[PDB]
């Protein structure tokens, strides 16, 4: 399931690891219903696009 | 609006932590001398560093020095941070006389001033309050800002609290960038 990944790999930013992983507040932005920002103290994950890789520009 | 909503400033009374950033004979936009990676740089809108013409120099006040092949720490490609780091080097610093100004962090509601102008012999200044949003990485300010100002620094009595990038409304309020909580949680020493 959704579950956070080892050091051992070489990146892994899913949005789990950020809903919760910094719990005192946790960016909270969403558009297009398919795209949405999240932030966190150990985590970088926000794409607003369909791809969500960074594809917009 | 021009001398009524701004105020002249004194060439060579402005923050020693602020520089024009200048593309041949028209300004692109401004930044600031601040600790972001760990050593010194320079930080400013990610247009200006990017989407804008290429920065030739920088230009503190009358002083202007040439922008050479500087190593960049990083820059979102989004346009709601929009934000560049460039690294320059010690001996750049000093040629303009800049200081090191660190961002502290914001605050509900705190006094800002805005400087910005055509060109660093001719500063002008506004006068507003800044704001946090519910996301910790948009500031809302009142500073009147004009074409041109982005990338200037939101300095308060405290220190820097954030960075004009934008607007919200325009000719309502405006918008700025956290940077407090892009460089101690977003930014990584990685990258």
């Amino acid at each position: 399931g959704s579950m956070t990944l080892p050091p051992e790999l070489s990146i892994i930013e899913i949005p789990f690891d950020d809903v919760e992983t910094r719990s005192y507040e946790f960016i909270e932005v969403e558009i297009k219903g398919r795209g949405k920002a999240k932030l966190g103290k150990r985590e970088f994950a926000w794409i607003p696009e369909s791809g969500k890789y960074w594809a917009d520009e | 609006v021009l001398g009524s909503f701004y105020s002249p400033v004194k060439a060579g009374d402005e923050p020693a932590s602020l520089v024009a950033i200048k593309s041949g004979p028209t300004t692109i936009g401004f930044g600031c001398r601040t600790k972001i990676d760990g050593e010194d740089c320079l930080l400013t809108a990610h247009h200006v560093w990017c989407n804008s013409m290429r920065p030739t120099g920088l230009a503190k006040a009358g002083k202007q020095v040439s922008v050479e092949d500087w190593e960049i720490s990083m820059s979102s490609s989004d346009k709601m941070l929009d934000f560049a780091i460039v690294r320059v080097p010690t001996h750049v610093w000093s040629k303009l006389g800049v200081k090191s100004t660190p961002l502290v962090c914001p605050s509900s509601k705190d006094v800002i001033t805005c400087y910005g102008g055509s060109s660093s012999d001719c500063l002008m200044s506004g006068v507003g309050s800044s704001s946090t949003s519910e996301f910790t990485w948009k500031l809302t300010h009142t500073c009147p800002t004009a074409a041109g100002w982005s990338g200037t620094p939101l300095y308060s009595s405290r220190g820097v609290v954030g960075m004009h990038v934008g607007f919200e409304e325009i000719g309502k309020l405006n918008r700025g960038v956290n940077m407090f909580y892009v460089a101690n949680y977003l930014l990584r020493s990685n990258e």
